[PDB]
Order: structure tokens, then C-alpha cells, then sequence
């Protein structure tokens, strides 16, 4: 996601977090301990009640069960009654991080990422939807992990200095985060004219892109629109998908989006009489015109800026990462050359 | 110095040499006339720390010194500026922002 | 036979203090021979 | 395994230039396809990789000299071997008799490469191998001393052998200043496959073009392929050709000859759906280099470990548990946030 | 022909001077040339007419 | 049995049981692609599709819909039902084909 | 100036998988 | 759809098999699982290939872990299915046994020969046992193995296969543990010099195309692709499976209006070739078969809430 | 830092000042006076610079708290200056009402 | 350095190929293209494998520090 | 709701959107004033 960061289990197995044993997490943190310093997500050590703390690193698997079978014990002790155990468990993907690139000249150099633990890395992965923000040029330069290590922080890095707060620059308030290159160069082509899918390609299109199975419960029932040519054969538009996808993830309760707007290609350039540079969307749907780098770049009045304002941040960062997958299915798919023929 | 050529057909010699002029010109440029701006930065951001948007509107140093009475005459927020005479863009989209 | 010579090849073997050359040649720099040893790869 | 070639300057040939391979001629597709190839980053064949492809070895020598300290012909005080006191015993895993290293031996951060006896301490120590990525041992070489004999062994090196598999984040460059960052390397069955058969070993991003108009490259794309086809060297030294007769032209008619499209152009299909791709896709040789890490890569983590004396704050590391600097920059960030717990 | 000059690889050429390095005279005297003017210029401390 | 092969996501599975995604571990495109396929033919089945969170970690998300006649776990059977007996037909059709080569 | 000279006897050395030169 | 529906429509046509190489077309099937097997060919149909080699000595110009490596290339001639698959948990004690793994031994020591006509360039004459090659790796049997591969000793498919090469003085002295292995996982487990597909081209003619036209039509396209027929003189499409789609004829002006250039979408000719250890339709069967397998694993395998 | 220890006593401003001689003798650990550090089995010099009463050192215990190097704050001690000497980071306030 | 045993991109086992090469090349005075396909090299994946193929080997094999020179 | 909120860092923010949008200013085209960086720390 756009405002994920990819962290290799190198560091998701050293990096720990200090959680407080309660009723509530005592399951979760007795697999942690079971689990031990080495198998993620697992856990590192135990701090007690009186302060101390024990390593999980030398231990069998016994041992561990052992401890992890008295995390949640009474107290022996009426000074140190208060407390409960802490376990120091690692990171893992509900977790946020703060990311950093030098030189730090803005705040947006500095953001909030949510985890995602991703096997047999061995660098951290990054969206390009973040190189704005960070100028971030993936010619091997480094970047900085910091892992905050209590509530207060983390409330802070997820809701004050998070990615998706930070969609608009202080500079002159306009975007610094969009899709790029590929993306942009196969959203000219899904959204042509030109562009139809058969039922199978349309609904797989969908769901390769949508996650449902994640916060945006907008419905737990995908929704599909009717096709566009119903005879002699079912076809749905590229457009089509478009306004598929908003569906999904804008909210049921609420109106969709309205947009009267241009992108950078000349009529003249699809034919007589084509009105493909002007983009319209009418109730939520893409009615007319391609979507484009004025559209989902970084692009003040696009549609994602317009999304951001009618329906907010995060529904504008979700759209972004939904069209990134959409456009990156759409390229393993059909593909984008370039050679001496043009 | 004028190229006829054209980098699918091939540069003359030449065109290629007056070229490599061209090319390195702006390397020569970075090289020698790069103003820094980080001492710049540095300097206003340590006078600045501390200046802040207060509970009453105005704009106070971390001493009490008032600086602005409203932060741009107007109490806006840039980054929430965008749309605010977007009129037209708010008159559709009219009861999604209700 | 742990050494040999690097100008001649002779195969030749030293002591507890002794003559850091060739008993042939008397050149004064030698190579440790690669002797019969178990080292494990992956053929990857 | 360098190759020589297929297109070449006649020049290449003249300065003997076979006798120092530098690169490898690789299929390659000018191709959006895997996501993970915009901003100059590349694509590496997985099954290319497994083949051979573009692997590499480095080798470093390094002096354990123990005539360091003493004031010169001086009595020794060292010498490479055992003593009779009691050592570890899992030394002569990694070292012969003699105190030197077995040739062959595998040898990472901590092991040893080196024991000798030392007198003034009565007891028998050992030269540890300090690089955090791991070797073998190459060459021992004793360097005996002149000023006619009677001395012993002083003076060693020992030469290290590194693997050097292509990693990610690995940088490779055709010869046409398209310099480019290995972000993945991708599953064969994955990549996008020919009306040939074949799947590429290196992908370029299209995108990596408009900007820096290495039209050469493109050149090279056919040339190369036309001489693979017609098993021929061709001659790309600069102003043989011009406008009345262009290598775009030259090249296309030689591919057309061979059976294949006259621009360059291949049908591909997609690895993971099955399908025939939009368009052709453009594919060819080009003869690749693989460039040098020049810096010291990588990666670190800390949770807690060694602090400084004097302030309490962790050491300055990585080989030893070092910190992350968050510094005045970071401090203005987030201060800017608001974010005052964080910074706290 | 007796053309002008077309390239070639020069597999047996180069694959036999591997084996047979030349017992008289270096392959590339571009390459002996390019380095010239160091050679050149250190041989001049010594000889010339005049010591 | 195994257990850790194929699971409910249970965040995205409705009351009815007449939509369903599933997480199936150590497979890609290969089985995904083929299962949507064979699926997309049961009449019944109102949406499918199949996607891969990360190339990086192993596993395959399939989602099922359906017009509610039979439910999704229903769909996944079938279909694997539909994919072993395709299977079938292709292997004893080049059976034949060898032998009367 | 004279043109980069044309390679002489340039025949077919691609086939649709299934045939091969002798099938032409 | 329906599988009966499928059955009947479904068709086979094998053009040429061969002990390495087989072309077959499979007509009427989707792209979806034309796809899987060729996926299913090239990296989980599974094989034996060296995985650990074991130095004893090596004083070649070659070193040990690419040495390691190309024996780890070199493609045995063993069934797979004469082998049981490794537990990688055990310690290597228990890890290799008689139904596990093929041991192969390599020892070649490199000396002068005196009897070499003077003035010769031949490494042959010159030294004895200047080349290594493939088939110089030595099957050693192990327990059972003694019976087992007594009737198919382990050799390489391709003995000529250069490994090393020496000088006077130089040793090579190893073991190789081999195992079965998929090439997903390493490609020198794969069982294919290349499996893959093409759809079969589909030339239309959008109006008849006459005379000299015919004739020049004709020359777009590889000998045989397009006939001219005798009487009306116009021209017809013979085989568009010998096309190579080289779009020749898009160039051409005056076709560029009278063609398209499409596929017979569900129409896949593949190709297949052995590395040397199955045959093709052999590694073409396992596939077929692997891929139902999942969807038998799965179909019976409890779906955990 | 640890959320289960609490801090109740908070620092809310900080004053600057001069340490007078009188203050230092107070409250110092130990007077030094001997030049030499360590003895020939590598100890602290008694009334030197690593003197136990400034702290633990090493594998000693510190002798004015008794805790060792890891849980000994250290403790100040003084040298007596048998002569005033200007403190030079005030020598040239000194001058001017001089 | 020495020949790669399989091709990089077809898989195709190149590395009996080369010796045989040579003798095309040399004894019947084949050119490049007729003898890679005399060899079975189609594609020209593989056929790039043996043209331009650099062995190396042959010049490092000269310093032999076992043998007295 | 388009307000600045009591809290915010607006000195800071200042500061960077002068300093970090001035590194596009580290070199030049080519009246007659003073231009770019030196201009503005005059
Ligand atoms: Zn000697
Ligand atoms: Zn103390
Ligand atoms: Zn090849």
C-alpha cells in the first residue's frame, strides 16, 4: 500500500515492542513467547513486575511454554500489585514505523508507515507513490527505520505524521503523492475508447485490485456495475472499471463524486470529433475522457485531489493504492513497449 | 553549432563534437556555480522553532511574544485551502460535503 | 609436505625455526599447498 | 564469463580487448511488465541468475606481519605455530600445524585465520578474520626474509576469496549510460515469454528512454540480435553510417532476412495470465556490464546494545551495534509534525 | 573483397593466441603505443646522445 | 489432515455463506488463474476472481459469489471438482493420440 | 562516401516451432 | 460450459515426437490452463540434479563453488521417480539415504606427458588428462542402489560436457550428493531445455488478392504459408502454422488495407524439450497430472475459519 | 523508559550560578592530591585521580556508596588550589571592572 | 572462462558445444552461423552462447604454479 | 474547517517551505538583479 512500508524479517525479528500482558492480548502473547526470539511474530524477552527482565533467547521450547503460562499470574507482592507483565514481542503489521530519508528538509521526509513484514527480504520496500515526498531516487540510497516504543508515539505516527496525512504540501497545498511512469502510460490505455473486457476479465480486474479483505468493509459484498454492451456479447469499458472501483471503496452513504475536468491530451489526437480530453465524472462514474498524469499524479483538481476532498484522506489513499494495482494487473497483462518503429 | 542531425539517424562529427559542448556545459555548471541552502535552512528553523498557533488564534513565540495576531490574516490552513473558492466544484458535490 | 617453492615448484616442507627459502633455488618466498581436506558447497 | 561483442567497435579488436572480457550479451526486453522495473530499477532473469548469469568473485589480500611491534632485529618474541599450554581445539578446525590457515577453508567474522605463540605472555594467540561477509581462503603466501636467512617466519598473507552472487540492488548498464538497479529477480515462469520460446535474462522499462535519448541502444537491440541470427560481428563504429543510410534500415533488412520483424518487434506472452501481449514487445542483445559495489551496503538494526561512557547513547556501529542518527533535521521534522511524543 | 573494413569475432585467431602466446612480438601494438609516453619519457633519463 | 492449506477470511465472508474469499498457501498464478477459470463457468457464480497480495510471501486469494443457489464453499468444490475431471479429459486425450501416432 | 556494405548470402534462421530449414 | 461439453470439443495433434523434443498442438482449450502446464513444465515437475558437493581437493584454475556449480548444471539421467524426496529436518546423518540420494565421485590428477610430438599445440598429447568432462563423474552405488540402478547405471545425458580443464600437478577430488529438486526452487532442477506455446496465427484476407499481387502477397510470408490457387489465381491462406508473424506484410502499402493479422485464440502449439533425464510427453503427462493433484490436495484438505 | 515507572517530581525551571569554594569542600567526596593514578598492580593511587571515593573503577567498589560501576552514580571531589587563579571563562568581565 | 555449461536464457545444455566448434570452424572451414546450427543451436538464445563464447580459461591455465616453467 | 489549529508548528513549517523549495535554486539560467540563493540571504 501507498502508506505501508516493506520490512525485512532481519529486522522484524530484532526490533521488538514492550507490550503489557492483559486480558485481552494473553493469547496472542503466549504465542509470542512460544514462538521465541527467532520465529516471527514472536517475542524476545519478559519484563516482570519487579522491573526485571528475562531473555527467551537461550531457551527450549519448554521453557518457553513455562513462561508463557505464568504471564498473567497474580500478584505476590502489594508494592508492585499495580503492574502486570510486559512482553517484548516483535514487530509485526498492525505496527507503525517512521520512515526517513537525508536530507530532511520538509516533514515529509519524515513519515508514519504501517508494517508489513514481507519474506525473504533483505532490503525495505517502498511504494513510488512516496519518492515525491521523500525524493527518494532508488539508486541505492539508504533509508531510516525508527520504531516508536509507546502509545502516545504511535498514535502520533499514525495519525499525525502517517503518509496519507500528508497527501497535500505546506508549500503552496498542492499533491506530492501519485502514480508514475507505468501507471500512467496504462491508465491512457485501460481507459480508452478502445478498451473492453469480457465479464471474466472485468471481475477479475476488480478484485485483483480491491483487497475487500481489508478496513475498506465499505460492503462486504463486492459490487459490480451492468456491461456496457449487453448484444450481441457481454462487454464492459475501461471506464467502466474505473467507476467499478470508486464504487467499492467510496462510502454507501454518500453520493459519488462529481468532476468536470481536463487531461493532457488534445482532442485531435483520438480523432474527429472526440471529446477524450475532457473528463467527466457524473455520480461517481467516468463518463468521458482518459485518466492521465493530470488525473493520478501528483496533480492538483485531479480526480484523486478531488477525492481527497469530498470524501477525505484516507478514502483518497486508498483509491491511489487500488488504481497502482489495477494499473500494475493491467501492464503484467497487456504489457507497454517502446522501439525503433516509434 | 546548429545540428541538422537528429539522434535516430545519426550526428556528424561535427555536430557531435559541438554536441559534447553542449552536454557538459550544465555539468560544469553544477560544479562550479552550486549555491548551498542548508546553512540558510539551519538558521531560520533554530529562530523559528518555537513559533507557534496559539489556543486564542494568534501567533506566539514559545516565550509569550505574540508575532502575528492570525496566521495569514485569515486562520487558514494551506493544506486545507485548496478548495475554498473551488465554487463550482463545491455547488456539484453539494450534499456529499453537507 | 606443507609448502612450495613460487620459482621453482619445488615440493618442500620447513621445522621449528628454519630456513624460510627454497632448499633449491634459495628464493625466500613460498606458498602453502592446498592439502587433502573436506569442504562443503551447495551447488547453487 | 565475459563474451566478446556481437557489436563492436573495429577498434575493440585492436586494443586486444578480448583478453579482458567486461560484460555479457543478454536478451533483452524493452518492456512494462513487472511493476518493479519504473525509476531506472531493472529486472534480472531468476533461472538467467541460477545459470551463470553475471556471476562474479572478489578477492582481498591482507598482511599479518608480527615483526610489527618489535624494535627492529630485535629477539622475536612471536612465532606461527602451538604452544604446549592449553587452547581451544576448535582452531585446528580452520588451521594446519603450522599456525596458518588450511587452503579451501570457509572462514567468517570470528574465526580464525591465524595462531602463533606468543613469549612474553606464555600462552598461544590467534588472528581473527574481521569482515562481516564471509570467505575462503585462497593463497597463503610466507614471505621469508632476505638478509641471508637464519630468520623465521615473520611475514604471511592470506588472500580472501567472496562470492558475489547478483543480489538486489546489484547495478548493471548496457553501453549506452542506462545505469540500472536490480529490483528483482524474477521467476522464469513468471516473465513474459516469445513467439521463440525464450524469456528475457534482463528487463528495461520503456520509461527509462524518453529522457536520456540513448537512441544507440536501440541500434545495438537489432544489431545484436541480427548478428546471433546470422552468426556475424557487427562493426558499430561511430559515422559509418548516415541519413541516406541509416542502421535502423542496414539492421531491419538483415533481421527481415532471418524470418524476424523488421523493427525489432517480437510477439511476447504474458508468464502469469497466459496472453498474448497488446503489441509486439521490442527485444534483442545488448551486450550488459555488471558494475562494482562501491559502497558499503549493509544493513543494520538495533533494538538496544553497546552505549557510550560519557553520554549514554548508543555507540556509532553497525559491525558493533551502532545507533541511528536522528539529528537536527530529523529534530525540525518532527517538531514541524507537532509530534511531540515522538520526538520525546 | 578489398573493401573497407567489416567486422569479425576472430574465434580461431584469438582462441589459438590464448594458447600460443607469441614468441616474438605483441598482438596490439596500439596497446604498447598508448602507454607510450611513459615508457618514452622514463627511457629518457638514461639514454640520448648525451648519458 | 492439513490444516494450514486453505482458510476462511472470515472479514469478508457474509452471513449466508453465498460470498467467500479464501487464503490458500504455496500457490501462485498456476492454480489461481485455472480455478477462476473452471469457477467462472458454474452458472451460479455471480463474481470470482483470484490475486496475489505479495509476489514475496506464498499465498493465493480466490473470492467466490454467488446468485445464492448453492453457497461459495459449495463453488470452490465444484470447481475443483470441474479442474481434476479437465485434467482427466486432456491426459487420456494425448493418451490417444501417442498411441495412435 | 560509399554505404556500410550489405552482408552477402543472408538466408532464413527462424522457423515457427515444428519445421525447420530443409522445410523451405 | 460443462466438463462432457468440454471432452468432446477438446482435441489433440501430435506433429513430431521425439526422445528429446516433442510439437503438439492442443486445440480448444483456455489459455488459463494451457498456461499452467507450461508453467507446471519448466518449474515443478521435479528432477535430479547435484545439490551438495564435497572438496576433498581441488588445485585447478577453477574454484571450488563454481566448479560446484556447473556439476550442480550438468543434467543426470536418473528417473525421479526412482527416488524418494529429502527430509530437510533431519540432521545430515539421517538426512541422506539409499532412496534419497545418488552419490557421484570425480578424482583426476593431471600430469606431463614425455611421449609428446615436440612442437605441439594439442593439450591431448601434451598433458594426460588436461580436459575433464561430464562423463568422468563416477556412479558410486550405495546399499540397495547396488540392485536397484544395476539395470541403468547414473549417467550424464550429455557426457561431452566440459567441467575443467588442467595443467601438470593439479587436482580435482570430489563427491556429489544428488537429489531430487524442482526447478521453481534452483533452474538446474528443471526437466525442460525449454517448454513453451504459440497460438497458431490466424491470416485473413479481407478481399481477394490476385496476380501479381498474389505472387507478391505470397513472398510477405515464410515458403508455404500462403498458396496462390490455380484457376481463380487468387490467394489463399495454406498453413498459418508454419507463420512466423513477422508482420512483414503490414509494410507493404497496397496489403496493409487487405490483411489482418490475428490468433485462433484457443488453438496452443506447444514445444517441448528434455533436458535429457524423461521424455517430453513424459514431462508433459506430470504436468497434466501435477496440476490436478492441487486441486484434489485442496478440494480435500479442511478449510480452517 | 517504561511506563510502569512513573516520575512524580518534574524539573520546571533551571538556574544558572557559580560554585563558591566553600559549597565544594562541603559537598566533595574526597580532596585529591596525588599526581600518580595507578600503582604497579594497576590500583587506584589513594587521594589520586581514580580515587574510590569519585567512584567505582573498574572491578572496585566505589567507596563513598558502596555500589559498583554499573549502579554508582560517581561522586565529585575538589583539588585545593594553594593560590586564587582567575576563572578564565569570566577573566574578561573581571578585566572591565578591574 | 570456460565454456557455460547451459545456455542463460533457453536452459539448453551449450557446454559439450564448444570443443566442437572450433574443429567446425578450423578443420571444415565452416563460418560462424553454419556451424552453430550444424550444433542444434536454434534460438538465438543459445546460438549467442557458443559465437560469442571468450575461453578465458586457456590464458589462466599458462600460470600453473605447480610445474617447473 | 479549513482552520490552522492551536499547536501547530507554524515557524517550523515556514522555514522549510523556504529553505526546502530554495534547493531548486542551486543553480541558473542564462535589469540585471541578484537572483536565486545569494539573493535571498542577502
Ligand atoms: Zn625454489
Ligand atoms: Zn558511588
Ligand atoms: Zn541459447
Amino acid at each position: 500500500e501507498t502508506n505501508e512500508i516493506g520490512v525485512p524479517p532481519v529486522f522484524a525479528v530484532k526490533l521488538t515492542y514492550p507490550e503489557p500482558v492483559t486480558a485481552y492480548n494473553i493469547a496472542e502473547l503466549r504465542q509470542a513467547v512460544i514462538n521465541g526470539p527467532d520465529k516471527w511474530p514472536g517475542a524476545t524477552q519478559i519484563q516482570n513486575e519487579d522491573g526485571s527482565l528475562v531473555s527467551l533467547i537461550g531457551m527450549s521450547v519448554e521453557q518457553r511454554k513455562a513462561l508463557a503460562n505464568q504471564l498473567l499470574t497474580p500478584s505476590s507482592n502489594v508494592s508492585t500489585h499495580t503492574l502486570n507483565k510486559k512482553v517484548y514481542r516483535h514487530i509485526k503489521n498492525r505496527d507503525v514505523v517512521l520512515m526517513n530519508r537525508q536530507p530532511t528538509l520538509h516533514k515529509a521526509s519524515m513519515m508514519g508507515h504501517k508494517v508489513r513484514v514481507l519474506p525473504n527480504e533483505k532490503t525495505l520496500r517502498l511504494h513510488y507513490a512516496n519518492t515525491g515526498a521523500y525524493n527518494a531516487d532508488f539508486d541505492g540510497d539508504e533509508m531510516n527505520m525508527h520504531f516508536p516504543q509507546n502509545e502516545n508515539a504511535r498514535a502520533e505516527a499514525l495519525n499525525l505524521a502517517n503518509t496519507d496525512s500528508q497527501y497535500l504540501t505546506p508549500t503552496s497545498g498542492s499533491p506530492v503523492r501519485g502514480l508514475i511512469q507505468d501507471h500512467i502510460s496504462a491508465g491512457v490505455w485501460l481507459t480508452s475508447k478502445d478498451s473492453f473486457f469480457t465479464r471474466e476479465q472485468y471481475q477479475q480486474y476488480i478484485y485483483g485490485c480491491i483487497r475487500p479483505e481489508d478496513g475498506h468493509t465499505t460492503r462486504s459484498k463486492i459490487v459490480t456495475l451492468p456491461p456496457t454492451i449487453f448484444k450481441p456479447y457481454p462487454l464492459w469499458t475501461g471506464k467502466q472499471i474505473i467507476t467499478t472501483v470508486l464504487l467499492n471503496v467510496t462510502p454507501p452513504d454518500m453520493p459519488g463524486i462529481n468532476l468536470i475536468s481536463k487531461n493532457k491530451i488534445k482532442n485531435e489526437y483520438w480523432g474527429k470529433g472526440s471529446l477524450e480530453n475532457e473528463v467527466l465524472f457524473k455520480d461517481g462514474a467516468l463518463l468521458c475522457g482518459i485518466l492521465d498524469k493530470s488525473q493520478y499524479g501528483a496533480s492538483k483538481y485531479g480526480i484523486v485531489h478531488s477525492l481527497h476532498e469530498v470524501y477525505g484522506p484516507e478514502v483518497a489513499a486508498k483509491v491511489l493504492s487500488v488504481l497502482g494495482r489495477l494499473f500494475t494487473n493491467y501492464i503484467t497483462a497487456t504489457a507497454f513497449t517502446c522501439g525503433m518503429d516509434d | 553549432g546548429y545540428v541538422k542531425g537528429r539522434f535516430y539517424s545519426g550526428i556528424k562529427p561535427q555536430e557531435y563534437y559541438f554536441h559534447c559542448m553542449a552536454g557538459r556545459e550544465g555539468l560544469i555548471d553544477t560544479a562550479v556555480k552550486t549555491s548551498r541552502s542548508g546553512y540558510l535552512q539551519r538558521c531560520l528553523t533554530k529562530q523559528l522553532e518555537g513559533v507557534h498557533v496559539s489556543y486564542d488564534n494568534s501567533i506566539r513565540d514559545a516565550d509569550g511574544t505574540l508575532v502575528q495576531f492570525m496566521y495569514g490574516g485569515d486562520a487558514i490552513d494551506i493544506t486545507k485551502e485548496s478548495h475554498m473558492t473551488q465554487f463550482e466544484f463545491c455547488l456539484d458535490n453539494y450534499y456529499a460535503l453537507l | 609436505l606443507k609448502y612450495i617453492c613460487a620459482e621453482c615448484s619445488s615440493k618442500l616442507s620447513l621445522s621449528r625455526t628454519d630456513a624460510v627459502r627454497c632448499k633449491d633455488c634459495g628464493h625466500r618466498i613460498l606458498l602453502k599447498a592446498r592439502t587433502k581436506r573436506l569442504v562443503q558447497f551447495e551447488a547453487r | 564469463t565475459g563474451q566478446t561483442p556481437i557489436v563492436k567497435a573495429n577498434l575493440y579488436d585492436d586494443y586486444g580487448m578480448d583478453n579482458f572480457p567486461n560484460g555479457f550479451n543478454a536478451v533483452v526486453a524493452v518492456i512494462s511488465y513487472t511493476g518493479y522495473d519504473m525509476d531506472d530499477a531493472m529486472i534480472i532473469n531468476k533461472s538467467a541468475d541460477e545459470r551463470g548469469f553475471g556471476y562474479g568473485t572478489m578477492y582481498k589480500t591482507e598482511k599479518v606481519d608480527l615483526a610489527l611491534n618489535r624494535n627492529r632485529g630485535d629477539p622475536i618474541t612471536q612465532h606461527f605455530g602451538f604452544g604446549n599450554d592449553e587452547w581451544p581445539k576448535e582452531w585446528l578446525e580452520k588451521l594446519d600445524e603450522d599456525g596458518l590457515p588450511y587452503i579451501g577453508t570457509y572462514v567468517e567474522e570470528g574465526d580464525p585465520i591465524c595462531a602463533y605463540f606468543d613469549d612474553t605472555l606464555n600462552k598461544t594467540k590467534i588472528k581473527t578474520y574481521h569482515s562481516s561477509e564471509p570467505a575462503y581462503i585462497e593463497e597463503v603466501n610466507l614471505i621469508g626474509d632476505e638478509s641471508n636467512k637464519f630468520q623465521e617466519l615473520q611475514t604471511v598473507s592470506i588472500k580472501y576469496r567472496i562470492r558475489r552472487t547478483p543480489q538486489i540492488g546489484d547495478k548493471f548498464s548496457s553501453r549506452h549510460g542506462q545505469k540500472g538497479v536490480c529490483s528483482r529477480k524474477w521467476p522464469t515462469i513468471d516473465m513474459p515469454f516469445s513467439e521463440t520460446g525464450i524469456q528475457p535474462d534482463i528487463i528495461i522499462n520503456p520509461h527509462a528512454f524518453p529522457s536520456r535519448m540513448t537512441i544507440g541502444m536501440f541500434v545495438e537491440s537489432l544489431a545484436g540480435k541480427a548478428g546471433a541470427l546470422h552468426g556475424i560481428a557487427q562493426d558499430s563504429t561511430p559515422w559509418i553510417f548516415n541519413e541516406d543510410d541509416t542502421p535502423a534500415d542496414y539492421f531491419g533488412e538483415q533481421l527481415a532476412k532471418a524470418g524476424y520483424n523488421y523493427h525489432g518487434n517480437e510477439p511476447m506472452y504474458s508468464g502469469a495470465t497466459g496472453e498474448e501481449l497488446r503489441a509486439d514487445i521490442y527485444v534483442g542483445v545488448v551486450y550488459y556490464q555488471r558494475l562494482r559495489h562501491m559502497v558499503n551496503d549493509k544493513f543494520q538494526v538495533r533494538s538496544t546494545g553497546p552505549v557510550n561512557s560519557l553520554t549514554m547513547q548508543p555507540v556509532k556501529g553497525r559491525k558493533r551495534h551502532g545507533g541511528i542518527r536522528v539529528g537536527e533535521m530529523e529534530r525540525d521534522a518532527l517538531i514541524g509534525h507537532g509530534t511531540s511524543f515522538l520526538l520525546q | 573483397p578489398g573493401q573497407a573494413r567489416t567486422a569479425d569475432f576472430r574465434t580461431l585467431e584469438r582462441e589459438s593466441r590464448f594458447i600460443n602466446p607469441p614468441k616474438d612480438k605483441s598482438a596490439f601494438p596500439l596497446l604498447q603505443e598508448a602507454v607510450q609516453p611513459h615508457i618514452g619519457s622514463f627511457n629518457a633519463l638514461t639514454e640520448g646522445p648525451d648519458g | 489432515p492439513d490444516r494450514e492449506k486453505i482458510k476462511l477470511l472470515t472479514q469478508a465472508t457474509s452471513e449466508d455463506g453465498t460470498s467467500a474469499s479464501f487464503q490458500i498457501v504455496e500457490e501462485d498464478h498456476t492454480l489461481g488463474n485455472a480455478l477462476r477459470y473452471v469457477i467462472m463457468k458454474n452458472p451460479d457464480v455471480e463474481f470470482c476472481g483470484y490475486s496475489i497480495p505479495h509476489p514475496s510471501e506464498n499465498l493465493l486469494n480466490i473470492r467466490i459469489q454467488t446468485y445464492g443457489e448453492t453457497t461459495a464453499v459449495d463453488a470452490l468444490q465444484k470447481g475443483l471438482k470441474d479442474l481434476m475431471d479437465l485434467c482427466d479429459v486432456v491426459e487420456s486425450k494425448f493418451t490417444e493420440k501417442i498411441k495412435s501416432m | 562516401r560509399k554505404d556500410v556494405p550489405k552482408v552477402e548470402g543472408l538466408k532464413l534462421e527462424h522457423f515457427a516451432t515444428g519445421y525447420d530449414a530443409e522445410d523451405f | 460450459w460443462n466438463v462432457e461439453k468440454f471432452k468432446k470439443d477438446f482435441e489433440v495433434n501430435i506433429s513430431s515426437l521425439d526422445a528429446r523434443e516433442a510439437n503438439f498442438d492442443l486445440i480448444n482449450i483456455d489459455t488459463s490452463i494451457a498456461n499452467a502446464f507450461r508453467r507446471i513444465m519448466i518449474s515443478e515437475v521435479p528432477s535430479v540434479a547435484a545439490e551438495y558437493v564435497y572438496f576433498f581437493n581441488n588445485t585447478s584454475v577453477i574454484q571450488d563453488e563454481v566448479l560446484a556449480h556447473r556439476i550442480g548444471l550438468v543434467p543426470l539421467k536418473v528417473d525421479p521417480d526412482m527416488l524418494t524426496w529429502v527430509d530437510s529436518n533431519l540432521p545430515d546423518d539421517e538426512k541422506f539415504t539409499d532412496e534419497n540420494t545418488i552419490v557421484l565421485s570425480l578424482n583426476v590428477k593431471c600430469t606431463r606427458n614425455p611421449d609428446a610430438p615436440k612442437g605441439s599445440t594439442d593439450p591431448k598429447e601434451l598433458y594426460n588428462n588436461a580436459h575433464v568432462y561430464a562423463r568422468d563423474l563416477k556412479f558410486e552405488p550405495q546399499g540397495r542402489q547396488s540392485t536397484t540402478f544395476a539395470d541403468c547405471p547414473v549417467v550424464p545425458a550429455d557426457p561431452d560436457i566440459l567441467l575443467a580443464k588442467l595443467r601438470p600437478g593439479q587436482e580435482i577430488s570430489l563427491k556429489a550428493h544428488c537429489i531430487l529438486g524442482i526447478g521453481g526452487d534452483h533452474a538446474k532442477f528443471s526437466p525442460v531445455s525449454t517448454a513453451s506455446y504459440r497460438l497458431l496465427p490466424q491470416i485473413n484476407i479481407l478481399q481477394p488478392i490476385k496476380g501479381e499481387s498474389a505472387r507478391r502477397f505470397q513472398k510477405c510470408f515464410p515458403p508455404g504459408v500462403i498458396g496462390i490457387d490455380e484457376g481463380s489465381d487468387e490467394a489463399y491462406v495454406k498453413d498459418a502454422r508454419k507463420d512466423t508473424v513477422s508482420r512483414e506484410v503490414l509494410r507493404y502499402e497496397e496489403f496493409a488495407d487487405k490483411v489482418k493479422l490475428g490468433r485462433v485464440r484457443n488453438h496452443f502449439i506447444f514445444n517441448v524439450e528434455s533436458a535429457g533425464a524423461m521424455t517430453p510427453e513424459e514431462i508433459f503427462f506430470k504436468s497434466v497430472r501435477i496440476l490436478k493433484n492441487k486441486a484434489e490436495y485442496l478440494k480435500n484438505c479442511p478449510i480452517t475459519q | 523508559m517504561d511506563i510502569s515507572k512513573p516520575v512524580g517530581s518534574e524539573i520546571t525551571s533551571v538556574d544558572f550560578g557559580i560554585l563558591t569554594a566553600k559549597e565544594i569542600r562541603n559537598l566533595s567526596a574526597k580532596q585529591i592530591t596525588n599526581p600518580t593514578v595507578l600503582d604497579n598492580l594497576g590500583h587506584p593511587v589513594s587521594g589520586g585521580l581514580y580515587d574510590l571515593a569519585l567512584g567505582a573503577f573498574l572491578r572496585n567498589l566505589c567507596s563513598t556508596c558502596g555500589l559498583d560501576e554499573k549502579f554508582c552514580p560517581g561522586h565529585q571531589g575538589h583539588i585545593e588550589l594553594p593560590v586564587p587563579c582567575y576563572n578564565p571563562l569570566f577573566f574578561n568581565q573581571l578585566y572591565i571592572y578591574l | 572462462m570456460i565454456v557455460p555449461v547451459r545456455c542463460f536464457s533457453c536452459g539448453k545444455v551449450v557446454g559439450d558445444k564448444w570443443e566442437s566448434y572450433l574443429n567446425l570452424l578450423q578443420e571444415d572451414e565452416l563460418d560462424e552461423g553454419t556451424a552453430l546450427s550444424r550444433l542444434g543451436l536454434k534460438r538465438y538464445c543459445c546460438r549467442r552462447m557458443i559465437l560469442t563464447h571468450v575461453d578465458l580459461i586457456e590464458k589462466f591455465l599458462r600460470y600453473n604454479p605447480l610445474e617447473k616453467r | 474547517r479549513s482552520l490552522i489549529n492551536p499547536g501547530e508548528a507554524v515557524g517550523i513549517i515556514a522555514s522549510q517551505s523556504v529553505g526546502e523549495p530554495s534547493t531548486q535554486m542551486t543553480l541558473n539560467t542564462f535589469a540585471n538583479v541578484t537572483l536565486g540563493i545569494p539573493r535571498l540571504r542577502e
